[PDB]
DNA sequence: CGAATTCGAGCTCGGTACCCGGGGATC
DNA sequence: ACAGATCCCCGGGTACCGAGCTCGAATTCG
């Protein structure tokens, strides 16, 4: 038998049957609803097409592709089976600590057995060999490693006497035992500190720890006085970095290192790991070799949950911990990641299953494989067989949409909670693995919400897709819809249980909807190739591709510059206590000025605003003057062997006059980090100008996700709490920033507010001359940008001098890797606020820069409208120049006088917007606001929110309660005398916060929406962008924009019943026209 | 230029602002109705009608064509059509200017001030000038016939009847003329009495002697005709019709009207 | 004797300033 | 057990003072 044994079912006999009484029509009507309950003495079973196959008999052949070689010991794979694998690709790295007497049987080789000897850490590098066969090879040796001061060491303890020492200062309270003086090593090696230039070489210990322990003496436990200095880096970090080259998803070859040694393949029966060929190699067995390019065959699985909620409502959203609340159904599709291939459209369901012949022959008519439906009788028996086909077939890569929050916690909470079958030895090792949902919603300080799985990629699309897409309401349909151009055909959950209930002909529809869902999910992540983007990272950073899916970004930098560090005789510092113990000293945090943003001219501007970029200007910040933590001299002690001007630059930052060393005395990590990474956006951005104008947006999506990785550069610096903040030098960059657009400015005003000095500077303005006076005319800044108004010039070639430009004001004001660019120039520009704009580029595209219709937040309804309101100002013709026109007068006199006979085509969508809002033929899913939770709905100060507000609305009636980060969808319905007793019940011109309601019970109980609050947000929204034209004062365009809504009197109904009855004339609209004069005459004489 | 040009030249100006004088900041919600034989006003002051005719002879020239104009007056929503005559506001005026230029369902009127400057000068303020715009479709429900007891009932005592009506609506009070003109208010609080004609007790009317009794069971009576300060001079009386209106008439320079309505008697 | 002004106490609601929180722009 | 930054605009919900409102409990005044 195994030594290492496996906590995988294998064999079993008795589950907790659970099974809808509904599948059994052998009870009359009164048995019908509930759900089953109470052990078994049968071995689980599923039903394919007619056989009876026990879920866990590996053998004959079974509904599932096997591509596993061990189950429960006993070796499944052909005699002989002996591949030899030397070029092996590794997507996973993991650590696993195992031990001397836990692997004696293992027969191992006698360098191993030493590596491991107490005990110790072994990366279990984990992967494909190209023919196909699942390697997993294991490399012992590795230490994670911390040093500590010589001298601090010698103080507070007072080699060998160290380890001594804390060998057994760890002791108390014991968690670790038996931990001898073979546990870790000490050495005396010499290296500085990272921090400022002025810091001296000193005498460190480089404490070798044996395994994973490096925490508890990193923990305040050991002796916080001591700065223990790197105690962060993880096996697989000192894995990656100091064996030169190594890289985390990347093909190796298995080479005869040294002393001609050689790896050992383990017996089949010692495999640590449920894959074919398994290799006992150590550190340097192991080679990088490149050249191969090549993706081998990873299976992509993609899954689904359906689930039913039971006993005494139907309607209730199910929830994992009821015992009632069942999974019904689940997807499984399973792709070949190296082809984009579909393989095996796999569906388990939970009794009888049809699937309607229209969904089997869109299928074969795809060329897609026939789905394989698998008939469990019971849900145990269901998810032990999900959780047996992803132990034995062994997705490398999975993905589903929303699978973090819904799928897999509500599939391990159905497993733990309730069968309670161990989850850690389904991952990729077959014990002691990790299988592990992570919710933000713990009341935390983390963005993401984390699956991490024991050698599986959990890549799920909602994160990806929203990440890459700027789109409301990110539900399947809708980013079906927009990103795919697709018509997806929903199934609300409310009417599941009605479609269950019926015969399988109606469970078949249901496993359409399963099935024709994680097709699209597929569909969206080969559009999306997500694997091969973080690929690119996991190799940039040496993180795993788990830790740059779900671990943030200072931990990919803060890896490089280990890397970096500790080549350089440079040691990365670990400050401790972090924000639960907060800075020692004994609303949103600013922990600095952080950019200018200058004041906009506020207008239209018809002339030629021509905007010149600084070219990812913090990094080249970080480059143009080595700005790093290494060179930091922030006193004038340290930097008096050195000249001023030529070996250092002093900036006031916030008073401090920081020194920083210039590049031929010390040069930077942050400058040389950077250069990695630059030249990565720079083949991204390489590639854009040969692709398809479809493929150019997700190559225009990557270079943008690699700008935030390069300017998390300086974000990670400037960091507080961090792994390693230095606001010194963030505020540093900044400070330069600020200054590098203010000198800018002062040298476009001084230098060529003459036409005469742009003819003497760039003789090619010569025929450029349009006829208007000129002026060049800085009208707003950002953190890069300079819009400079033009005046006088045409816009033809403005940007083939505006080159120039960006290459002479370069040239002549700034250092050599700073680079400023004339990335656009704009025709019509609208600057409406400080970081809002709308523009039209030169012949062509729309730059909306984030005017409330470039966010995620306003009603569809009314951005519909006010983006057609931006057209009639930008594209027309009579409304530009009426636009233009108003500016003649200030705000104040277009109260009076009529506004200019151009804008009757701007006023004609007010008032048709306002004439649909108003039919009773609206779509309610059209003015549906949307708004983020962002945060656990008990952490919020101001609880008074109308997606809050929704939210405890949805949560009280049984329904989906969107976690942490959904968009919680919302219409404000209209305030009634129902949605005014509801407040006092659950508790009066109502808050827009306790008007909220969801749509789905907006539609189902047939209520009205407020006309009041989306026509005053509509022209809200209006008015906000079109201030610009008028003033910039939000009340007198307030007070114009509604004057073109028609508007109308009559009295309130009843009220003219009474009048009426008491014989009085009806007035205008309610009578006919010849009906309203004469009898208005009659009234006068009445009351004369 | 303007078709329908209004003026109001300073002699008739200074008379309507002191018609609209007494009626301080009610009817700046109005809804000034314009047909060519004046302008009228309306609006709802305490859940009831109230009116105010401005027929030609009250400002210096009027003429208009086309259909009748309805603008409500509250422009820009918070400044008002008819501010220019709160009787202390732009204080020493001259010469104001209402006229529409449209044409028929999107007309538009413009209200030009002019403020004295002393010697027989005068600026044209272009800062605080009106631009109101017709409403579309207006249904306004105005009084009309002839009302059948119209007494004068003058200042001091239409200050005895608001005060001999009540507080709430527990109490309905009830005028009741009976014959040989008693015109009595009465209630179970107080009564008050009159003699009906055609010593400062005659309370003078005509065609008196159709009897009526009535019931009046808006508890606002004393409200609105209050808040409006008449000095009195008439209740006009509709009795023919189902739910008979009350509507009551200052005759100072103004005016002002408000039509009660009234529970089915007589 | 008379009931016709007032400068006091209640009103609104504008319109300030405030926070928050959503969600953009810029690295 | 987690982890780029700051700047900035709007919108919703408070929480004031306050200037303008009539609306009275003394009134000065006829
Ligand atoms: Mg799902
Ligand atoms: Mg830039
Ligand atoms: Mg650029």
């Amino acid at each position: 038998g195994p030594t290492q044994r496996h906590t995988y079912y294998s064999e079993c006999d008795e589950f907790r049957f659970i099974a809808p009484r509904v599948l059994d029509e052998d009870a009359p009507p009164e048995k019908r609803a509930g759900v089953h309950d109470g052990h078994l003495k049968r071995a689980p079973k599923v039903y394919c097409g007619g056989d009876e196959r026990d879920v866990l008999r590996v053998g004959s052949g079974g509904f599932w592709p096997r591509r596993s070689r061990l189950w429960g010991g006993v070796d499944h794979a052909p005699a002989g089976f002996n591949p030899t694998v030397t070029v092996f690709h590794v997507y996973d790295i993991l650590e696993n600590v195992e031990h001397a007497y836990g692997m004696r049987a293992a027969q191992f080789h006698a360098r191993f057995m030493d590596a491991i000897t107490p005990t110790g850490t072994v990366i279990t590098l984990l992967g494909l060999t190209p023919e196909g066969h699942r390697v997993a090879v294991h490399v012992y040796g590795t230490r994670q490693y911390f040093y500590m001061n010589k001298e601090e060491v010698d103080r507070h303890l007072q080699d060998l006497c160290e380890r001594m020492a804390a060998a057994l200062r760890e002791s108390p309270g014991a968690s670790f035992r038996g931990i001898s003086a073979d546990h870790f090593e000490a050495e005396v090696v010499e290296r500085t500190d990272v921090y400022y230039y002025e810091t001296r070489p000193a005498l460190f210990y480089r404490v070798y720890v044996r395994s994973g322990r490096v925490l508890s003496y990193l923990c305040d436990n050991f002796c916080p006085a001591i700065k223990k200095y790197e105690g962060g880096v993880d096996a697989t970090t000192r894995f990656i970095l100091d064996n030169p080259g190594f890289v985390t998803f990347g093909w190796y070859r298995l080479k005869p290192g040294r002393n001609n040694t050689l790896a050992q393949p383990r017996a089949p029966m010692a495999f640590g790991t449920s894959s074919d060929v398994e290799f006992n190699c150590t550190a340097d067995n192991l080679a990088i070799e490149g050249g191969m390019s090549d993706l081998p065959a990873y299976k992509l699985m993609c899954f689904d949950i359906e689930c039913k909620a039971g006993g005494e409502d139907e309607l209730a959203f199910p929830v994992a911990g009821h015992p009632e609340d069942l999974v019904i159904q689940i997807s499984c599709l399973l792709y070949d990641l190296s082809t984009t291939a579909l393989e095996h459209v796999l569906l388990f369901s939970l009794g009888s299953c049809d699937l309607p012949e229209s969904h089997l022959n869109e299928l074969a008519a795809r060329g897609l494989p026939t789905p394989v439906v698998l008939e469990f009788d019971s849900e145990f028996e269901m998810l032990l067989a999900f959780m047996t086909l992803v132990k034995q077939y062994g997705p490398e890569f999975v993905t589903g949409y929303n699978i973090i929050n819904f799928d897999w916690p509500f599939l391990l909470a159905k497993l733990t909670d309730i069968y309670k079958v161990p989850l850690d030895g389904y991952g990729r090792m077959n014990g002691r693995g990790v299988f592990r949902v992570w919710d933000i919603g713990q009341s935390h300080f983390q963005k993401r919400s984390k699956i991490k799985v024991n050698g599986m990629v959990n890549i799920d699309m909602y994160g990806i897709i929203t990440d890459k897409i700027k789109l409301s309401s990110y539900k399947l349909n809708a980013v079906a819809e927009a990103v795919l151009k697709d018509k997806k055909k929903d199934l609300s959950y409310r009417d599941i249980p009605a479609y269950y209930a019926t015969g399988p002909a109606q469970r078949g529809v249901i496993g359409e909807y399963c099935i024709q869902d994680s097709l699209l999910v597929g569909q969206l992540f080969f559009k999306f190739l997500p694997h091969l983007e973080l690929s690119a990272v996991a190799r940039l950073a040496g993180i795993n591709i788990t830790r740059t899916i779900y671990d943030g970004q200072q931990i990919r930098v803060f890896t490089c510059l280990l890397r970096l560090a500790d080549q350089k005789g440079f040691i990365l510092p670990d400050t401790q206590g972090r924000f639960r113990g907060a800075g020692g000293e004994a609303g949103r945090h600013v922990g600095y000025q952080g950019a200018r943003v200058l004041d906009p001219t506020s207008g239209f501007h018809v002339n030629p605003v021509v905007v010149f970029d600084f070219a990812s200007l913090y990094p080249s910040i970080i480059q143009a003057h080595n700005l790093c933590f290494s060179t930091l001299s922030l006193r004038a002690d340290a930097v008096a062997h050195l000249e001023a001007g030529k070996d250092y630059l002093e900036i006031e930052v916030g008073g401090r006059r920081l020194f920083f060393v210039k590049a031929h005395v010390r040069e930077s990590l942050l400058s040389i980090l950077l250069r990695d990474w630059l030249a990565m956006r720079k083949q991204i951005r390489s590639r854009i100008p040969q692709s398809s104008p479809e493929e150019a947006v997700l190559l225009d999506k990557q270079q943008a996700a690699i700008k935030v990785v390069c300017n998390s550069v300086y974000g990670f610096t400037g960091v507080q709490h961090g792994l390693l903040p230095c606001l010194h030098v963030a505020a540093t960059v900044t400070t330069i920033g600020r200054e590098m657009l203010l000198a800018t400015r002062e040298y476009v005003h001084a230098r060529w507010a003459a036409f005469e000095q742009l003819l003497a500077d760039f003789p090619e303005a010569a025929d450029m001359r349009a006829p208007g006076p000129y002026s060049m005319r800085i009208i707003y800044g950002d953190t890069d940008s300079i819009f400079v108004l033009c005046r006088g010039l045409t816009a033809a070639g403005l940007t083939a001098m505006g080159d120039k430009m960006a290459s002479h004001i370069s040239r002549a004001l700034f250092l050599p890797p700073i680079k400023l660019e004339c990335e656009k120039t704009f025709t019509k520009l609208l600057l409406i606020a400080k970081k809002k704009y709308i523009g039209v580029i030169y012949g062509g595209k729309m730059l909306i820069k984030g005017v409330d219709l470039v966010r995620k937040n306003n009603c569809a309804f009314i951005n519909r409208t006010s983006r057609a309101l931006v057209d009639l100002l930008f594209y027309d013709d009579t409304v530009s120049g009426a636009a233009a026109a108003l500016a003649e007068r200030p705000a104040e006199e277009w109260l009076a006088r009529p506004l200019p006979e151009g804008l009757q085509a701007f006023g004609a969508v007010l008032v048709d917007a306002h004439r649909r809002i108003t039919d009773p033929e609206r779509d309610i899913q059209d003015f549906v606001l949307t708004a983020e939770l962002s945060r656990h709905p008990r952490a919020y100060t101001n609880k008074r929110l109308a997606h809050l507000t929704v939210y405890y609305k949805l949560m009280a009636r049984r329904a989906q309660v969107p976690s942490i980060k959904d968009r919680i969808p919302y219409v404000i319905v209209a305030q009634t005398r129902e949605v005014e007793e509801t407040v006092a019940r659950l508790a009066r011109k109502l808050l827009v916060s306790e008007l909220a309601e969801d749509p789905a019970y907006a539609i189902a109980h047939g209520v009205a929406l407020n006309t009041d609050y989306y026509f005053s947000h509509l022209l809200g929204a209006a008015c906000v962008t079109f201030k610009a034209l008028f003033g910039n004062n939000a009340k007198i365009t307030e007070s114009l924009l509604k004057r073109f809504i028609p508007e109308v009197w009559h009295p309130p109904d009843d009220v003219a019943a009474r009048l009426r009855a008491a014989g009085f004339g009806a007035v205008g609209a309610g009578a006919t026209a010849e009906e309203t004069r004469r009898m208005l005459h009659r009234a006068f004489d009445t009351l004369a | 230029g303007a078709p329908c040009q209004v003026v109001l030249q300073g002699a008739e100006l200074n008379g309507i602002l002191q018609a609209f004088a007494p009626l301080r900041t009610s009817l700046l919600d109005s809804l000034l109705v314009m047909g060519d034989r004046g302008i009228l006003i309306h609006n709802t002051i305490f859940g009831e009608q109230v009116f105010l005719p401005l027929e030609h002879s009250q400002f210096s020239r009027y003429r208009w064509r086309g259909p009748t104009a309805a603008f409500l007056s509250l422009v820009d929503q918070k400044r008002s059509l008819l501010s220019v005559f709160r009787a202390n506001q732009y204080p020493d005026l001259r010469r104001v200017e209402l006229a529409i230029t449209g044409q028929a369902p999107f007309r538009t009127l413009v209200q030009r001030i002019w403020t004295t400057t002393s010697d027989g000068e005068a600026v044209e303020l272009a800062s605080e000038t009106l631009m109101k715009r017709e409403l579309t479709s207006f249904v306004v429900l105005v009084p009309q016939g002839t009302p059948d007891v119209q007494l004068r009932l003058t200042r001091p005592q239409l200050t005895k009847v608001l005060n001999a009506t009540g507080a709430d609506s527990a109490t309905p009070t009830t005028f009741e003329l009976g014959v040989n003109g008693k015109f009595s208010v009465f209630t179970t609080s107080t009564c008050v009495t009159f003699a009906a004609r055609e010593n400062a007790k005659t309370v003078y009317g005509e065609n008196t002697h159709r009897t009526f009794s009535v019931v009046v069971d808006d508890c606002s009576m004393r409200a609105v005709l209050r808040r409006l300060q008449v000095a009195g001079g008439t209740l006009k009386f509709f009795l023919t019709t189902p739910v008979p209106s009350l509507c009551v008439t200052a005759t100072g320079p103004n005016a002002v009207s408000a039509v009660f309505l009234l529970k089915p008697q007589k």
